[PDB]
């Protein structure tokens, strides 16, 4: 199994968007988006973009 | 209720109780199969039929004071 | 069982080969060439089937009439046989 | 050699003053003799009609085609037909031109 | 079949409606051919009905891939991780608009 | 032309899907299942 954000037809703004309003919830999408964010992704990404310098 | 029954004669008034649903799912039953054994090949004649169903929840049974 | 276990070979058909571009043409030389030759005149085949339609019977009829002679001696046989067994399946014998 | 010329765009809006410069191309093949009702100049004779469409479309860059010309029988049809505007979009431009709610995406893969 | 097939309660998706109504569907995912007569009635639909969905199902994320195809479908996702593809093929607007809806109210 | 079937194994699968909690060979021989379940629909 793998993460739904890696198939196709996925656009992550839109799939924001629209889980508020499925919840007929008016959420701040900055602050939606940033519920979202995990501190061990933060960590993840920094060792990813480290390793494979840009 | 635990200690008391109201019955109609037959349907109870609409002052007296009220009972509220929502309907939460519109969908169809799983395929039915018709099939009657009639004096040919019937296999390949079987009928499929799907009956189109609605799911509703009850919210709330409400009882005022109108017995009297 | 029974059924191939890979595709078959990926089927590439030429729509524009020099035969389909030109299918058709001439079909009307009679009607646009002032009736001086018939479209059945283009037809290639056999001598006994251009411009002309029947059924197995009649087929072989005219078969035997028009290249019976020039026959192979067991094709003529058989011929003459299935003209025989044809007369007698297509008039309810 | 021969230079072939870029591919022209179909999109057309018609000109605001379309009419008055349909008025001026009109008196040039037609002459001043009968600036009255000059829209119901009928377009019959072959030289006339060819000389006005063809200004139009050199012009204008927009010509009246095959299947349109013999409906141009007055001059009046001939400002009707340039009233038109053409689109040259793709239909994925035309989709994603009109506005789209937020939870609808498409995606072209040609 | 009964003894041939699986068989489940009468539920519901946490409890949906009890507290409030939330549309189980989430996800459509439609592939419509720019060329193929199968994909006619699909084209059509992307072109006079999928708009309007849209904003009636604001949860629902539509996504409209346009390849080639021999059979359009829609793939329909829910809430609970069930994904249920049908098939378009030649199917007309008006029977499109019939089963997209169909998924939309189904849990 | 010569025409012969080339799917004739799923006209065979759609039969023996329903007969496979049959019993013995009514549960995968063809012949033997389609019987079976005819009787059963």
């Amino acid at each position: 199994p793998v993460r739904r954000s890696e198939k196709p037809n996925w656009d992550y703004h839109a799939e924001i968007q629209a889980f508020g309003h499925r919840l007929q919830e008016n959420f701040s999408l900055d602050l939606l988006k940033t519920a979202f964010v995990n501190s061990c992704y933060i960590k993840s990404e920094e060792a990813k973009r480290q390793q494979l310098g840009i | 209720a635990d200690n008391f029954t109201l019955l109609g004669k037959p349907l109870l008034g609409k002052d007296l109780v009220r009972v509220e649903a929502t309907v939460i799912e519109k969908t169809e039953s799983w395929p039915r199969i018709i099939m009657r054994f009639r004096k040919r090949k019937n296999f390949k004649k079987k009928r499929i039929v799907t009956t189109p169903q609605t799911v509703l929840r009850i919210n709330s049974i409400e009882i005022a004071p109108c017995l009297l | 069982i029974g059924i191939r276990l890979t595709l078959p070979p990926p089927k590439v058909v030429d729509r524009w080969n020099e035969k389909r571009a030109m299918f058709g043409v001439y079909d009307n030389i009679g009607i646009l060439g002032n009736f001086e030759k018939h479209p059945k005149e283009l037809i290639r085949g056999p001598i006994w089937l251009r411009g002309w339609k029947g059924n197995e019977l009649q087929r072989c009829i005219r078969k035997r009439k028009m290249v019976g002679s020039r026959m192979f001696a067991d094709d003529l046989h058989n011929l003459n046989k299935r003209i025989r067994y044809l007369y007698k399946h297509f008039n309810r014998h | 050699i021969l230079v072939c010329p870029p591919l022209r765009s179909r999109a057309y809006t018609p000109p605001e003053d379309l009419q008055s410069r349909l008025e001026s191309y009109v008196k040039e093949v037609f002459g001043s003799s009968l600036p009255s009702n000059w829209q119901d100049i009928s377009l019959e004779d072959s030289r006339l009609k060819f000389n006005l469409l063809a200004h139009l479309a050199d012009d204008l860059g927009h010509v009246v085609p095959n299947s349109r010309l013999h409906q141009m029988c007055r001059v009046r049809d001939v400002l009707d037909f340039y009233n038109v505007p053409i689109q040259d979009r793709s239909k994925f431009d035309e989709l994603s031109a009109s506005n789209l709610p937020p939870n609808l995406k498409i995606t072209w893969s040609y | 079949t009964a003894r041939g097939t699986p068989s489940r309660f009468l539920a519901s998706v946490l409890h949906n409606g009890l507290g409030r109504y939330v549309q189980q569907l989430q996800r459509l995912s439609f592939s419509v051919s720019r060329d193929g007569a199968s994909s006619r009635g699909a084209r059509e639909f992307v072109e006079r009905e999928v708009i309007d969905f849209a904003r009636r199902n604001p949860g629902v994320v539509i996504y409209v891939n346009s390849r080639p195809c021999c059979v359009p479908r829609v793939v329909a996702e829910y809430l609970n991780g069930a994904v249920r593809e049908e098939s378009i093929h030649c199917k007309s607007v008006e029977e499109i608009s019939t089963l997209v809806q169909k998924l939309a109210d189904q849990s | 032309l010569r025409n012969r079937v080339t799917d004739r194994y799923f006209r065979i699968q759609e039969v023996l899907k329903h007969a496979r909690h049959f019993r013995g060979r009514k549960n995968r021989c063809y012949r033997l299942a389609v019987r079976t379940v005819i009787r059963a629909f």
